[PDB]
Parts: structure tokens; sequence; C-alpha cells
RNA sequence: GAAAUUGUUGAAAGGGAAGGGCAUUUGAUCAGACA
RNA sequence: GGAAUACUGCCAGCUGGGACUGAGGACUGCGACGUAAGUCAAGGAUGCUGGCAUAAUGGUUAUAUGCCGCCCGUCUUGAAACACGGACCAAGGAGUCUAACGUCUAUGCGAGUGUUUGGGUGUAAAACCCAUACGCGUAAUGAAAGUGAACGUAGGUUGGGGCCUCGCAAGAGGUGCACAAUCGACCGAUCCUGAUGUCUUCGGAUGGAUUUGAGUAAGAGCAUAGCUGUUGGGACCCGAAAG
RNA sequence: AAAUAUGUAAGAAGUCCUUGUUACUUAAUUGAACGUGGACAUUUGAAUGAAGAGCUUUUAGUGGGCCAUUUUUGGUAAGC
RNA sequence: GCCCUGAAAAUGGAUGGCGCUCAAGCGUGUUACCUAUACUCUACCGUCAGGGUUGAUAUGAUGCCCUGACGAGUAGGCAGG
RNA sequence: GUGGCCUAUCGAUCCUUUAGUCCCUCGGAAUUUGAGGCUAGAGGUGCCAGAAAAGUUACCACAGGGAUAACUGGCUUGUG
């Protein structure tokens, strides 16, 4: 009889996606990704500072 | 009208926050995973994350 | 009665139900049969198609019942006979033995076809008779006697 | 009769209290309230008296002592709301405040174990005071708003 | 297209499941990679007033 | 504001229960709301909405009706049930033994049902025979051999029943009925 | 023995009409309601 | 060469201040935390304290103040209008009744229905009762003479609610009233055909037709009553100049 | 020869096979129309939506219109 | 482009007023801010809709119950009072 | 080939008058004149869905009209 919100209401984000227990534990919202060293071609550079 | 292409985040915000079901019509408030399994759950979708999926 | 009256709800309403612009006068068609091949034409064709004219011939002191000649088919016929003496005659179709039914005693002047009666053959006292009446008469074992 | 009855009446049952889930939880005080810090009183009796901030009692409420020597504020109970926490501190390391529950408040002059409880804390607030100097002389004065002060500008 | 529906639908029915027979409309388009090899961005500008009449 | 893609507050023209005050009737119709609700067999949410219709839409059933329905193949040891009054046929002869249920019979209608064998239900022993309704055939009356539907629909070349007090020649049978005087319909 | 309308008495207010609406101060006035 | 920062985006990251709300009324639901026992912020406010119980709090009213507010009624595309009526008050003041009818509804009976012209009777304009007729309905069609409704389970086809059979079910089949579309058959009118016979002109068998009817095809009506609508009436109320 | 607008179609009343009826049609069971019997129904044949769909009777007021943008006729024009 | 001239009418008068000149004027850019009977949210009234409810030992079965969407209105129609 | 290449060249009810079958009817029964019906044309309404129709009023009258003229006023400004 009264709706109640999820993303304020932890007992009732648990209620549904229990998921978000996890979630919260390895904090998945702050995961760093494996820094690649990938680098473009001259070309790319070259026509981006075009005129 | 003005639309756009909406991340997943806003997605869940919305349904979570503002997302109501259609039964007999009748707008029922979510606030279950066992209601989105009474009518959506033919499809595969017993949960608000299920429904979220087939949506973005 | 008047309190069930729609004049009753209509009380404090200034037009009474009838429009401020078209208000209600007296006779905005002329009266009655007024207008009828003019502006009420379009009314009276279809509604009354073949209201205008004359058809057919004129009949000077016509009396009814000249033409008196009430109808009954043997679609019944047998509810001439009372229900109780109805049911012997029914089983016992017989000749020799046959119920006499006079139609005109009952009120009627012939007799129709509208068809199936049972296979008791009937003697039939009627005026007149459709000939397939008479025909499905005697195809069941009766006759008809004229009379007058 | 002069009216018709009524062919319902509504049942004259009371009914049960659904069971409420509130679960009375201890405050957590702001943390500018440290035991030894100074007070001023914004409202009620008291108003513009500096005081000496004790415990943190069962019923949410703050004790206070003036002193009753320096001030005239007794050892009295006050709202945390109604206060001003300012920053400067004495230590009450040292002094009992174990005494003093709700229930010593209870109302049924002054009751002579009052007056031998202030004497006692007061007497060690006191000691402590004149470590720092015109610090009794500040908790004498009564706090007010100059022209010009901005209480939201203003460090206390 | 009916016939061929049926056509579609006996060939892969005989074959397995997995008939498609419902039109769909235009699709967005799928990713892609377009090559700068010898395809170099030319640079174009907007062009000045003239008149030549 | 919303921009409303049907119209508001508007009731379904369906009746809810029956415009008849008679007392038994709503009585009948107590029976079979409850029966209805609580059922799940269809025969019973069908007679819980004929106990409402008007006396127009409750067409009388003729004797004769019934015996040739119970004619068809397999329907002859049904009960046969008529929400309305039953009457009476002197047109057939042979006449079954059933047993009919219904509202009410004309006299003929239960004399001729009796004195074939027969019998004759008021709707309510039917529902404690057939609970589920099992084993019914329900037979509905001639709605439009009424007279007054002769007229609906009036106009030219659509061939319906004038509304004329006297009927004859020279009642409404001369311009326009007939080519030779104006045209024809 | 109503109303329009009138006298006296009391109350209140009035800078080219009067009356009205939401809101509150002020005065007058009326409860209910504690136990 | 290696950082930082901007900028945009994400977090089921933590958190401080202020406002409005507290609908419900045993229980049940989905959960959450804890080995646990229990506990909870999980299907809607509870807890602690103080006051006034006097005149706190509320309503009414007059006034003042802020902001807003043109005369009503009418006819009109448009009225506060330099459009009309209206100084004020009371009382009176306008869609009736009747004859006849349409649709719908309720009721009685039902292939029938209508006691009330009249008679009987009476506790006397009532109530209660009735014999013959009559009215409407149960046959239509044709100007008329006149003829007058089953090839068939009162037909076939396609849909039909309900019921019936098989199946756990999904589903298959069966019968199918009302109703809807279509092709047929019947009765009258119309136009052809013209057998047997004959008071030689009667008689009209038989088979036909882009014809035609307010018909038939296992009756639906009669009577009371109600709203609304029609018409005739002073006919919603007041109004001519005339005759 | 555009734009806007506009007709029809997007399946079970579908598609296909076998082969009855007929007085119509062809030289011709050739056709034509209506069928019996038979194969195929998970996407039974585009998207989105649907507070469902269909259907009948009956009666009110109305039948002076005026305005904005765009197309536009008469007019120098007009609150025409 | 702005500015001046071109530019004559009748009661006294109108960027709405007062006034405003690196504007309180013209062009443009970025922000915070103000308030509709609209939007989100709660309560309450009614209207419509779909649900549940038989009996007993209670009393409104038209009753009671859960739930959703909706609410402008002349002439006019119906309804409940 | 069911009039004029196609798109225009036309006409209700009452009445009359032709043509048609030899058909129905004059109602106490017949025959014969005469009359009446049925079906299809013609005779015409051009205000063309179809009245039978001269003026005058400064001697005047009524119901209305700002749905509509004669002055101001307003828009217009060809004209001045
Ligand atoms: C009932 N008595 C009233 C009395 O209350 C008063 O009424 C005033 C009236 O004068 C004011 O009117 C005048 O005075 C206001 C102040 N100067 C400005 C507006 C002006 N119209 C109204 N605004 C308010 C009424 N209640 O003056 C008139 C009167 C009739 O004597
Ligand atoms: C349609 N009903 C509406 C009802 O929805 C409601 O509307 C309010 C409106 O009065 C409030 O507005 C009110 O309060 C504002 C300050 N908060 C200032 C303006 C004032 N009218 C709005 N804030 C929200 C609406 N839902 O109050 C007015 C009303 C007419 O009864
Ligand atoms: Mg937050
Ligand atoms: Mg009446
Ligand atoms: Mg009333
Ligand atoms: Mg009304
Ligand atoms: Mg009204
Ligand atoms: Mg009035
Ligand atoms: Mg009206
Ligand atoms: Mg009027
Ligand atoms: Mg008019
Ligand atoms: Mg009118
Ligand atoms: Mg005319
Ligand atoms: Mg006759
Ligand atoms: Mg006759
Ligand atoms: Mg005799
Ligand atoms: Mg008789
Ligand atoms: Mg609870
Ligand atoms: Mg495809
Ligand atoms: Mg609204
Ligand atoms: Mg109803
Ligand atoms: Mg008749
Ligand atoms: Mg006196
Ligand atoms: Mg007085
Ligand atoms: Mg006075
Ligand atoms: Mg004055
Ligand atoms: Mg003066
Ligand atoms: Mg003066
Ligand atoms: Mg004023
Ligand atoms: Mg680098
Ligand atoms: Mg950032
Ligand atoms: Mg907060
Ligand atoms: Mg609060
Ligand atoms: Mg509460
Ligand atoms: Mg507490
Ligand atoms: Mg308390
Ligand atoms: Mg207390
Ligand atoms: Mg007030
Ligand atoms: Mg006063
Ligand atoms: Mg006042
Ligand atoms: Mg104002
Ligand atoms: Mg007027
Ligand atoms: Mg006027
Ligand atoms: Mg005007
Ligand atoms: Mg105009
Ligand atoms: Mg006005
Ligand atoms: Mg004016
Ligand atoms: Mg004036
Ligand atoms: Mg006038
Ligand atoms: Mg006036
Ligand atoms: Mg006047
Ligand atoms: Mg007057
Ligand atoms: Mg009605
Ligand atoms: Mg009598
Ligand atoms: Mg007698
Ligand atoms: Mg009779
Ligand atoms: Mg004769
Ligand atoms: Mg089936
Ligand atoms: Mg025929
Ligand atoms: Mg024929
Ligand atoms: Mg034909
Ligand atoms: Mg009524
Ligand atoms: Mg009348
Ligand atoms: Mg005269
Ligand atoms: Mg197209
Ligand atoms: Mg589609
Ligand atoms: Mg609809
Ligand atoms: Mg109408
Ligand atoms: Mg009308
Ligand atoms: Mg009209
Ligand atoms: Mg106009
Ligand atoms: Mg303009
Ligand atoms: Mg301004
Ligand atoms: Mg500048
Ligand atoms: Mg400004
Ligand atoms: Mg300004
Ligand atoms: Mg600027
Ligand atoms: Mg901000
Ligand atoms: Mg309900
Ligand atoms: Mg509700
Ligand atoms: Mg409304
Ligand atoms: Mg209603
Ligand atoms: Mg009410
Ligand atoms: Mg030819
Ligand atoms: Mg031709
Ligand atoms: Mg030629
Ligand atoms: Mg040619
Ligand atoms: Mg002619
Ligand atoms: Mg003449
Ligand atoms: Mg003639
Ligand atoms: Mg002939
Ligand atoms: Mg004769
Ligand atoms: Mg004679
Ligand atoms: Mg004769
Ligand atoms: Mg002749
Ligand atoms: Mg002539
Ligand atoms: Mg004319
Ligand atoms: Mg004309
Ligand atoms: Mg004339
Ligand atoms: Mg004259
Ligand atoms: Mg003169
Ligand atoms: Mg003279
Ligand atoms: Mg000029
Ligand atoms: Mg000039």
């Amino acid at each position: 009889v009264l709706k109640k919100n999820p993303l304020k209401n932890k007992q009732v984000l648990l209620r549904l996606n229990p998921y978000a227990k996890v979630f919260a534990a390895e904090k998945l919202g702050s995961k760093k990704a494996e820094k690649t060293g990938t680098k473009p071609a001259a070309v790319f550079t070259e026509t981006l500072k075009h005129d | 009208v003005a639309y756009g292409y909406p991340s997943y985040s806003t997605i869940r915000q919305l349904v979570y926050k503002r997302g109501f079901g259609k039964i007999n019509k009748q707008r029922v408030p979510l606030s279950d995973n066992a209601i989105i399994e009474a009518n959506l759950g033919k499809y595969g979708i017993l949960s608000i994350d299920d429904l979220i999926h087939e949506i973005i | 009665p008047s309190r069930f009256t729609k004049t009753r709800k209509h009380r404090g309403h200034v037009s009474a139900g009838k429009g401020r612009i078209g208000k209600h006068r007296k006779h905005p068609g002329g009266r009655g049969m007024a207008g009828g091949q003019h502006h009420h034409r379009i009314n009276m064709d279809k509604y009354h198609p073949g209201y205008f004219g004359k058809v057919g011939m004129r009949y000077f002191h016509k009396q009814q019942a000249h033409f008196w000649k009430p109808v009954l088919n043997l679609d019944k016929l047998w509810t001439l006979i009372p229900e109780d003496k109805r049911d012997q005659y029914l089983k016992s179709a017989s000749k020799e033995t046959a119920p006499v039914i006079d139609t005109l005693a009952a009120g009627y002047g012939k007799i129709l076809g509208k068809g199936r009666i049972p296979n008791v053959p009937v003697i039939v006292k009627a005026r007149f008779v459709s000939k397939l009446a008479e025909e499905k008469i005697r195809a069941a074992g009766g006759v008809v006697e004229l009379i007058a | 009769s002069a009216q018709k009855a009524p062919k319902w009446y509504p049942s004259e049952d009371v009914a049960a209290l659904k069971k409420t889930r509130k679960a009375a939880r201890p405050q957590k005080l702001r943390a500018s309230l440290v035991p030894g810090t100074v007070l001023i009183l914004l409202a009620g009796r008291f108003r513009g008296k500096r005081v000496v901030y004790l415990k943190h009692l069962e019923d949410n409420t703050l004790l206070i002592s003036g002193p009753f020597k320096v001030n005239g504020v007794p050892l009295r109970r006050v709202n945390a709301r109604y206060v001003i926490a300012t920053s400067t501190k004495v230590s009450v390391e040292g002094v009992n405040v174990e005494k003093f529950n709700v229930e010593y408040f209870a109302k049924e002059e002054i009751k002579a174990e009052r007056v031998e409880d202030q004497k006692v804390v007061d007497k060690a607030l006191i000691a402590e005071i004149k470590k720092t100097p015109l610090l009794k002389q500040y908790l004498s004065a009564s706090f007010s708003l100059k022209n010009g002060d901005k209480p939201h500008m203003l460090k206390f | 297209r009916v016939k061929a529906n049926a056509a579609k639908r006996a060939e892969a029915k005989a074959q397995g499941v997995a008939v498609q027979l419902k039109r769909q409309p235009a699709q967005p388009r799928e990713s892609r990679i377009v090559s700068t090899e010898g395809n170099v961005p030319q640079t174009l500008a907007p062009v000045p007033y003239e008149t030549f009449i | 504001g919303i921009d409303h893609t049907s119209k508001q507050h508007k009731r379904s023209g369906h009746r809810t229960a029956p415009k008849s005050d008679n007392v038994y009737l709503k009585l009948l119709v107590k029976l079979y709301t409850f029966l209805a609700r609580r059922t799940d067999a269809p025969f019973n949410k069908v007679v819980l909405k004929a106990l409402f219709l008007s006396k127009i839409n409750r067409p009388p059933v003729s004797v004769s009706r019934i015996a040739r329905a119970l004619k068809q193949e397999g329907a002859a040891n049904k009960t046969v049930v008529v929400v309305g009054t039953v009457t009476d046929d002197a047109r057939i002869f042979e006449f079954p033994k059933t047993t009919v249920a219904a509202l009410r019979f004309t006299a003929g209608a239960r004399a001729k049902i009796v004195k074939a064998g027969g019998e004759c239900i008021t709707l309510d022993q039917l529902a404690v025979r057939a609970p589920k309704g099992q084993n019914t055939l329900i037979l509905r009356g001639p709605r439009n051999s009424r007279e007054a539907v002769r007229h609906f629909g009036m106009g030219p070349h659509k061939g319906k029943a004038p509304r004329i007090l006297s009927t004859g020649r020279k009642f409404e049978r001369a311009r326009g009925r007939r080519r030779s005087k104006g045209f024809k319909v």
C-alpha cells in the first residue's frame, strides 16, 4: 500500500536483485580495467591535426 | 517529444523507481520479482533485472 | 405521474430543454400533413412511400362480410375437436367411424393447406377449400363436404 | 418516531493497532559535542548562559553545570538542539558524573543531596578552569549577538 | 512470398527447425571498420560567395 | 490533461441484475450468481445473464421447438433449459418425453410436456440436479419474429414494413409504390 | 403580524460608489473537548 | 620521455543540513542480519519529555491589511458595453390534460388475450362475480375477379454460445438454439408453357422466367402500467395589424 | 514532372494434390463456378497500439457561425 | 550595422508606469533565479472498470471487501437526490 | 448495332388522352351501350422536387430586424 523505492531502501534493493549483495562486496562499480598500451597509426593523428 | 539513447544506468533507475506493470490494465507497482514472473515469466524474465535485460 | 416527468428536472433551466436558438414556437412545420409534397417531402418518401395518388377500383356501398371467410389450415384443424374426444380419434383411424369436423360451426370460411395433418381420416365439412388443403385431407383418407 | 432508525450500526468494538515496526535506536550526537565542551545555551531559563557539558543522558538531554559558583547554572538537563557547541574545552577526565541518570531528576526547597553533588562537581571543574586564564571570567559572562554578528559566518 | 514460404518451410523443416518466415523491417546498421588504407580523409571547407552572372 | 483514447466514465451497457422486481426472480439470480462465481462451468455463466434480459430478449420457446431440438443426434436424453416461459404448440402430434427447466410454462405447455410422460422443472430444481449444468440444451426463442422489428430500417428499396395503422389499397400503395404512379419504392 | 421600507438605541467602519474571493492580525461571539 | 588536471560518464560509495507527509489498524507477504537465539529500516509512526485542561485550540462574524474580483438576464461570431428588461418587497406566475400512435421497460396470460356496453352482487361510484358477442392477434397477395404456404429430418453451405465425446493437458471430434452471410424450396401478383376432358370454349394439368409482394418456412401476441417522442386540440406562458 | 495527399495487397475465407456436379462453355470433361477427399498450423507469415470487438432501436439540440497559420479567388485596399 | 535627416493634426498621455545612457537601449553567448487549475508524489470526494465475498454462530447481499484509471463544458441527454 | 464518338440538351401526384390483353368491375341476376380498373406512352409545371394571381398608399397599420439601408464612430485610402 505504500511504494518503497529501491535505490534508497537497502531492504527493498535486496528484495529484488540479490546480486546487489555481491555487487557491493567486490565493489564492481569502481572496477579497474587492465591498462593496455595500444597506439594509433600516425595517419589517424595526422588527419586529426589536419586543416 | 525529446528522445535519445538511454544508457543502462538510466534504464535501471527508470524501471527500479518508476517501473510499473500492466496487469488487466491496472498499472501495478512492480516492487516484487514475483509480479514480473507471474506475467513476463512465460517469456523467460522472472526478475526485474531480467526485464531490464530484455529492454536494453 | 408528474413527479417522474422531466419537465420537473427542467425547473430552473431557462429554455425548458427546447434550446436557446431554436426556441419552441407554434408551428415551424405548418399543421399536421402540411407540406406533404413540398417541404416535408423527404420524409413522406421513404417512411410512407405511396402515400400520394390513386391506385385502384372504387367500390360504392361496400359492406364487409360479403367477404367474411375466416381461414383455418390443416396446420391445426384438429384443434376444432375438443381435446378429450380428440385422442380417441387419433388412434382408431378408420373409415365408417370418422370424426366430423364442421368448420363453419367453428367460425371458419375456407380451409387452407399450411400442411401436415396426421394420417387419420377426417370428414371435414367446409364452405371452401384450398386445392392443396383438400388434397392433404384425401391423401390421409378423409373427405370434404361442401356446405352453405 | 421523529427519525427512522438506521438498518446498520457500526460495531462499537475498538480494533487492535497493527504491529508497528519502529525500533528506537540510540541517538548519535553531532561530533561537536565533546564532554568538557563549553556550550552556549540558546533558549529557556539560562539562555545566554555559558555552560560546561558533562554527560549525554538517557533521554538524549545533556548534563551541564555552570558551574554554580561561577555563572549560577546548577547541574541541569538541557536539550542538544537548543545549544551552540563552542570550541573551548576543559578536561573532565577525573569528574565523576557516574551518579547522574534520568531518574536523578525525577521531580517528586533543594534536596541537600543536590547541594553537595553540585559542590563536588563544580569544585572539580573550577580547579580545571583556573588552569586557563580568563576562562572563568568567560563562563560568567552571558552570550549575546552584537550588531554585525553573522551567526552563519561566525566561528564559535 | 507465400510460395517462397512453403518452399522455405518444407526445405527448412525436413532439414530441421529454425524457420524464420515473418518479415522484419529494416534494422539498424551493424558495426564496421572503414579502412583508411589508400583512402585518406578528404578535408572540405565551406566555400565563399560568388556571382558569375 | 491526457489525450483520451476512449470515452471516459462509460458504463458497459450490459445488465448487472435484472430490471424485474419479482422477488423470486432475484433469488433465482442469487442462486446462479453464486453458482457462476463458484462453478467454473460455463452453463451457469450463460444462465446468470439470460435471467436479466428484458421480456423482448426472452422470446417464447414453443413446445414444438423443444420437440425438434431433441431430434438432434444425441440430444434426445438431454434436459432442455429455457430461461423464460415455454408455450404450447398444438401443431405437433407425437411429442417426446423429456425434462424442461424453465422460468414459466403456459398451461398447455406443461400439460403437453406432462401428458407425454415428461417433467417440468423450475430452474432451481435443475440447479440441484445439474449444478455444473451437465447434459443441458439451452434453447433460445425467435428474437426477430417480433412485430416491431418488421418496421426497423424502413427506406427506399429496403423492403421493410411501413408503419401504417389501417392497411388497404389507397393506404400507402400509390405514388412511389408502383412504376405507373411516380416511381417504385 | 414576514419583506421592502422607517424611528430610537447599541456596535463597527468610512480620502471620487457599495458590495465579492483567498489569507491573517485585531475585537466580538460559540461550542466541543479534558478528565 | 612520464606524470597530473580539466572535461564528460558510471558506482546496488559514505555522509551533513532544511521542508512537506504518517494514509492503514491483530495476523498472514517478499526479504534482510546473525553459527545461533533472535533481531530489523522488510505489505503506510513510533518512542521519550513538557504544557493548556484555564479559556490553550477551533468555528462564526465585524474590521483592517496584501493580492485578486466590471451586472445580471438575454439574443448574438462576439456584451461590463454608448444592445434590451430590470427602483424596491411580498404573493401569484409558464411543456399541462386529452384522443390516437413509435421505441424501450415492467407485469398477467399466451396461440391466444381484453371482468367493468351490459348482467350478477354489494358493507353501494369501491370490492367480488359473469353469458353472449366484439376488438386486436393467429395469412398472405392482387386495382380486381380471385388464389392461398413442407421435394426434403421445414433444405444446403460458412460462422455460432451452450451442451456432448476423447485427451493429464495442449488439443481433436460431436450436436449446434438465438443471431449473421449465401444458394435454394413454398404462397399471391406478373410473363411464358397449354396434358388429360370438353354443353368448342370452357377447363388449366405440366415445366419454365435478370420479374414482383408490408408473405410461408414447428406461431408471438393481447391487455394494464411508466419515461420519452408524434399528431390533433387554447396545447409551455403573454403579444398583432385584421376578419 | 515532384513534395503533401490518395487506391489495393501483407494468408485458414490460405496454399497445393486427387476428382463429383452442371441444363452454362469448348472441336474436345475442354472450361468456368460450386464441392467431396487429402498434405501443411513452434514466426500462420510486417511495425506500433488497443479501457476489447461486433450489432440494433430510439430520441435531443443543431441546421446565422467566427478566428489563427499554410494553399487561395475577387478587390488599390479593408477590422472587406 | 547602430545613429541623424526623410517624418505634418486636432482634450493632456503613454516602451504598461516611474525611470534608464560602459543601460534598465540594440546584437549575442553563459548561468542562477521567479511562478500556472500543467508535470511527479500523498491524502480525501465522486465516476467508471476489473477482482474477492453464502452462512453459521448476525444486525444494511442494493450489502461488505481489495484494486486500477479517470474528472473542462453552452445547447442538449440521462442519472441520483 | 437497345439512337447521334464521349462529356449538356429535361419533367410528380390529380386530370385527360392514346396504345396493350380481350383481362378485371358496376356488388339482387343477365345481355347490350355507357362507366370504372390494370400496364405503357402523350398533353406541364423553365421559380425546372412541379401554387391558379395586378397596382397604389405622403392617409396609413402590425410582428420583427442593427441578420439590412439612410449620420457619427471604426478598418480602407482607389479617389481627393
Ligand atoms: C459597512 N460600512 C462600510 C465601511 O466598512 C467602509 O467600507 C470600506 C470602503 O470604504 C473601502 O473603500 C475605499 O477605501 C479603501 C481605503 N481608503 C481603498 C479602496 C476604496 N474603494 C473598501 N476598500 C473597504 C470597505 N470595507 O466604508 C464604507 C461603509 C459603507 O461605510
Ligand atoms: C485540480 N485540483 C488542484 C489540486 O491539484 C491542487 O493543485 C496544487 C496547487 O494548488 C499547488 O500550488 C499552490 O502552492 C504553490 C506553493 N507550493 C504556489 C501556488 C499555489 N496555487 C501546486 N504546488 C501543486 C498542485 N497540485 O490545488 C488546486 C486544485 C485546483 O485544487
Ligand atoms: Mg541522496
Ligand atoms: Mg401520463
Ligand atoms: Mg424528483
Ligand atoms: Mg436537467
Ligand atoms: Mg443545462
Ligand atoms: Mg431566471
Ligand atoms: Mg428537449
Ligand atoms: Mg429563449
Ligand atoms: Mg436559426
Ligand atoms: Mg426549432
Ligand atoms: Mg414547391
Ligand atoms: Mg376485397
Ligand atoms: Mg381478399
Ligand atoms: Mg353447419
Ligand atoms: Mg363461434
Ligand atoms: Mg506490519
Ligand atoms: Mg523473410
Ligand atoms: Mg484531469
Ligand atoms: Mg444493469
Ligand atoms: Mg390484417
Ligand atoms: Mg395584530
Ligand atoms: Mg424588517
Ligand atoms: Mg444607527
Ligand atoms: Mg465621498
Ligand atoms: Mg467629497
Ligand atoms: Mg471636489
Ligand atoms: Mg469598486
Ligand atoms: Mg606519451
Ligand atoms: Mg567526474
Ligand atoms: Mg537527507
Ligand atoms: Mg516530521
Ligand atoms: Mg497513523
Ligand atoms: Mg526515546
Ligand atoms: Mg505523553
Ligand atoms: Mg503530561
Ligand atoms: Mg474571515
Ligand atoms: Mg458588529
Ligand atoms: Mg466583510
Ligand atoms: Mg483589481
Ligand atoms: Mg434579448
Ligand atoms: Mg440584439
Ligand atoms: Mg449583432
Ligand atoms: Mg460577421
Ligand atoms: Mg450581459
Ligand atoms: Mg461601448
Ligand atoms: Mg454608461
Ligand atoms: Mg429586442
Ligand atoms: Mg439595460
Ligand atoms: Mg429600465
Ligand atoms: Mg417590472
Ligand atoms: Mg426505458
Ligand atoms: Mg357494468
Ligand atoms: Mg346470455
Ligand atoms: Mg376473440
Ligand atoms: Mg363476378
Ligand atoms: Mg468443435
Ligand atoms: Mg413465386
Ligand atoms: Mg418459380
Ligand atoms: Mg432470379
Ligand atoms: Mg422515470
Ligand atoms: Mg399535445
Ligand atoms: Mg379576411
Ligand atoms: Mg501507398
Ligand atoms: Mg500487424
Ligand atoms: Mg468501443
Ligand atoms: Mg437524433
Ligand atoms: Mg428536431
Ligand atoms: Mg432537423
Ligand atoms: Mg454572422
Ligand atoms: Mg491586422
Ligand atoms: Mg517590463
Ligand atoms: Mg556591454
Ligand atoms: Mg528590464
Ligand atoms: Mg520594464
Ligand atoms: Mg543584451
Ligand atoms: Mg543550483
Ligand atoms: Mg464489482
Ligand atoms: Mg477506488
Ligand atoms: Mg462534466
Ligand atoms: Mg445515466
Ligand atoms: Mg445524493
Ligand atoms: Mg444483341
Ligand atoms: Mg445507348
Ligand atoms: Mg456517326
Ligand atoms: Mg467510336
Ligand atoms: Mg409525363
Ligand atoms: Mg380540371
Ligand atoms: Mg384516367
Ligand atoms: Mg394471357
Ligand atoms: Mg361480383
Ligand atoms: Mg346495383
Ligand atoms: Mg354476381
Ligand atoms: Mg374499357
Ligand atoms: Mg395537365
Ligand atoms: Mg420552386
Ligand atoms: Mg427547386
Ligand atoms: Mg405567383
Ligand atoms: Mg393591396
Ligand atoms: Mg401626397
Ligand atoms: Mg389626402
Ligand atoms: Mg491616398
Ligand atoms: Mg492621389
